[PDB]
């Protein structure tokens, strides 16, 4: 018999039961509410309002608790003509697995198919192939665009929030292309750096019925090197207040992470990155490289001197957890830190809060 | 949560760097974005379970061997490098890079590592070494090398084509595995 | 100090437990809604989500399983005139308790007062 | 949850009847309202916790003794009723109503109660009793039936001012107890 209602019931009784056991407890929540709703407001079978709560109670529990892995999303070209008509030339961006090294992907996707042979210009695709047989194909990692999610933009979520949807609910795509441009001058290898980035938009969200799911609108991009100075500043200041906060945020946690950051911040040793946009920027010779085109700067400075206070609050931690294992690297630290909060206030000519 | 902790000690004009920064970047072969700020770590596991690793990018200057000594102390492995088609390199590794270091730590499994591994066989960059007095160590040399270190096992890696770089460090994190 | 959100935290956990220790299980619901909401959608604590719906889940079980009496309510009428400014000439119809007999209230309110007739 | 069982019996002239519905609907004296259904329950404790309570409505006339007995069996407690100031109550108690009940349910506790408690002092129903050669039964002949009987408490109770009736129900439902 089954009327309706007990056949959405068991339904979502299932589908709470899948979401729950496979990791995903956004919706398993979303769609626990629907049942609570409906229970509560047509049949008033209040033991199911119990454990159903129960249930939810458990679900949001479990999302700022424990923390989970963040897939792999690479990116399949199946080109050529060789292949069946719903492959054929489309490039199908499948979401991976928890720690998938892109030559395990591939190495999968080999097994898929037979001529396992590899392209090399990635960038593009290939004429000769754009309709030859001996079927092709190109396998690469690509980042996946955050979601910005509804009513989260002002609020001050904590992380575990933000990480969950750091991979999930995503829909573009993104990849990154170095292009050179500039003089192969002798030391300086970052005034050549150009990026034309990946637009890719998958019509479907991941994750859905299927792990893959082809691409719809394909769209090319364009990096300058200041614009370039752009992205990697925001990128470091927010890399380090992300280590900040998560350590904020536990206490059994190995000092490892930040004396890593912090020790890539300080001494560039191989390459330094201050000096060389130095270089390539705040030279007079850049002003004849750019007349009109200057405000980049003014953004790259004010990025460099707020990661200075949040830079001083990993030194915090970094001495709350400082010891005389980590006496000589504070010591350095310390020393390379007040020399470069000299250095930006009378040196740099920069200014900051 | 577990850790590593391993260095990359060796000249500078075989660049490692570019190695590591496009070993922890993802990125496809030829296709690289350097980074200003050094210290390359990664949130990548091969075996088991996953775990927290770095890379030190250590400098070539010589100047710098006043700050270096101290990041050896309490570490898990080390993975010294040295070139195969560069033999100032195979100098300096005879003279500096396999001896101090491991005099300041004798006491952890090491791993060696072969870059330009595409150069051993090209015979344009064979012939121009012929001509500058310069040879491609092969890997019988290597292999005297590895038996008078002891390492786990002495590996072969590339940039070009990236041929076992994933091997090269899959074997060095299971070294104390 | 106490910024208002934390104060009316506080006063909501009161008021749920007076509530719940006091048999009206429908407003103990009617105000964990409210709780609920303004936790995950302004400062996340999801612990107290968990243990909010937890108890919200008690609630609704106590609802169905258990059952309770129904007061009596009875209808006073102080009439006259040496009675206070208050009191004076209008009905107070007393909420009761479980099982009150019309005698006992009347009783209750012969204490109430001198002058204890009817 | 736990019950109570009790039977009230006796004449059709006393009416018992607006007792225990004036009892039962909580009501006001001398404003009760007559319903139409007998068997006249109630969910109303007066000690310990609640339970529930009937009261059998029984009736006075002759023929329905065919139908009454049933109910006597797998009881907890019996109120046998009669009136103080009517002497045709005494007669049918003294004939039929003590004897036979008594006898179908030797083995009970057992309650008297006395009506119309109101009249036993009031000079003009007295007067026209003893025009029509008809006595209030004093509270010594109530004594003297209740040791004859051995009831738990020889109760009096009204209707007209309500006087102890709580506590003739009071006294009925802790005799178990």
């Amino acid at each position: 018999v089954y009327t309706q209602q007990e056949l959405k019931e068991k339904l979502y009784q299932e589908i709470i039961s899948y979401f729950d056991k496979g990791k995903m407890w956004e919706k398993a929540i979303k769609l626990s509410k629907e049942l609570a709703e409906t229970y509560e407001s047509k049949v008033f079978d209040y033991e199911g309002l119990g454990n159903l709560l129960k249930k939810r109670a458990s679900f949001y529990e479990n999302i700022i608790k424990a923390m989970r892995p963040q897939p792999e999303y690479f990116a399949v070209g199946y080109y050529g003509q060789g292949f069946p008509s719903f492959l054929r030339n489309k490039i199908f961006i499948y979401r991976g697995k928890e720690y998938e090294r892109r030559e395990d992907f591939s190495l999968r996707l080999l097994t898929q198919f037979p001529n396992a042979e590899k392209m090399t210009s990635t960038t593009p695709p290939g004429e000769d192939i754009k309709s030859s047989p001996k079927q092709y194909m190109q396998c690469f990692t690509v980042k996946p665009v955050m979601s910005l999610p509804p009513s989260y933009k002002d609020k001050p979520v904590p992380e575990q929030i933000l990480n969950y949807y750091r991979a999930n609910e995503v829909q573009q795509f993104r990849y990154s292309r170095p292009f050179r441009k500039g003089e192969k001058d002798p030391d300086n290898e970052f005034a050549t750096m150009w990026i034309e980035r990946t637009t890719y938009t998958t019509a479907y969200t991941f994750p859905g019925i299927l792990k893959w799911f082809e691409v719809k609108q394909i769209s090319t991009e364009e990096i300058s090197p200041l614009e370039n100075a752009i992205e990697t500043m925001e990128l470091t200041n927010e890399r380090i207040s992300n280590c900040v906060q998560q350590h904020a945020w536990d206490r059994s946690l190995s000092v490892h992470p930040l004396s890593m950051l912090l020790s890539g911040i300080v001494d560039p040793a191989v390459m330094g990155g201050f000096s060389n946009y130095e270089k390539a920027f705040f030279t007079e010779k850049y002003l004849q490289e750019h007349p009109e085109d200057q405000e980049k700067v003014e953004l790259l400075k004010r990025l460099i001197a707020l990661q200075m206070p949040l830079l001083t609050e990993g030194i915090r931690i970094h001495g709350e957890k400082l010891t005389e294992q980590l006496k000589p690297l504070h010591e350095r630290l310390s020393s390379c830190f007040r020399e470069l909060k000299e250095k930006v206030e009378k040196h740099y000519g920069v200014i900051t809060l | 949560m577990q850790a590593i902790k391993c260095v990359v000690v060796g000249d500078g004009a075989v660049a490692k760097t570019c190695l590591l920064i496009s070993y922890t970047t993802n990125a496809f072969p030829g296709e690289y974005i350097p980074t200003v700020f050094d210290n390359y770590s990664a949130n990548v596991m091969v075996d088991g379970k996953p775990v927290n690793l770095g890379l030190w990018d250590t400098a070539g200057q010589e100047d710098y061997d006043r700050l270096r000594p101290l990041s050896y102390p309490q570490t898990d492995v080390f993975l010294i490098c040295f070139s195969l088609v560069s033999p100032a390199s195979f100098e300096n590794v005879r003279a500096k890079w396999y001896p101090e270091v491991r005099h300041h730590c004798p006491n952890t499994p090491i791993i060696l590592v072969g870059t330009k591994l595409d150069l051993r066989d090209d015979k344009d960059t064979i012939e121009k070494l012929k001509e500058k007095k310069l040879t491609p160590i092969t890997y019988p040399q290597g292999l005297a090398m590895a038996k008078e270190i002891g390492a786990v096992k002495y590996l072969e890696c590339s940039a070009l084509t990236q041929r076992g770089l994933k091997t090269v460090f899959d074997e060095a994190i299971r070294a104390v595995l």
